[PDB]
């Protein structure tokens, strides 16, 4: 699963 | 102890009510020392103010005080920190690591966030306080 603080920044 | 500069920022994001965007933010006056650099980010580490948004860069922008050359009061400088998204301050876009001096009042914007900022001068030079305020409705138009 995804790790929130470290994730890439998501554009949309 | 003397009057203290206050920076007041009113925030709106549409759907601030949904996934606790602003969950991690205090809406109370805080007092801070001038030496500090205030950061705004998705990273709980190394940000005073944290936004729980997948779309806000891990660190988004930062504030930094100083005083102008012939001035006897503190001013703020805002620097962008997001390769991804530009920071628009009153219609001017700031790219990665661009910075500028803040007007006493301005709109700072990025993504769907909206921050309306308004500074009120103080005597003091070693502390300033910041206050967050919540806006029910969009601050444009």
């Amino acid at each position: 699963m995804t790790s929130f603080e470290d994730a890439d920044t998501e554009e949309t | 102890e003397e009057t203290v500069t206050c920076l007041q920022m009113t925030v709106y994001h549409p759907g601030q009510l949904q996934c606790g965007i602003f969950q991690s933010i205090s809406f109370n006056r805080e007092k801070l020392p001038s030496s500090e650099v205030v950061k705004f980010g998705r990273n709980s580490n190394i940000c005073h103010y944290t936004f729980q948004d997948k779309q806000v860069s891990r660190v988004q922008f930062s504030l930094q005080l100083f005083k102008k050359f012939n001035s006897s009061v503190l001013s703020f400088e805002i620097k962008n920190m997001s390769k991804k998204t530009n920071l628009i301050v009153d219609s001017r876009e700031l790219g990665y690591l661009n910075k500028m001096d803040l007007p006493y009042r301005c709109m700072v914007r990025f993504g769907e966030y909206q921050f309306l900022m308004e500074k009120e001068d103080g005597e003091s030079l070693e502390f300033f306080e910041t206050q967050f305020i919540l806006s029910p409705r969009s601050l444009l138009q």
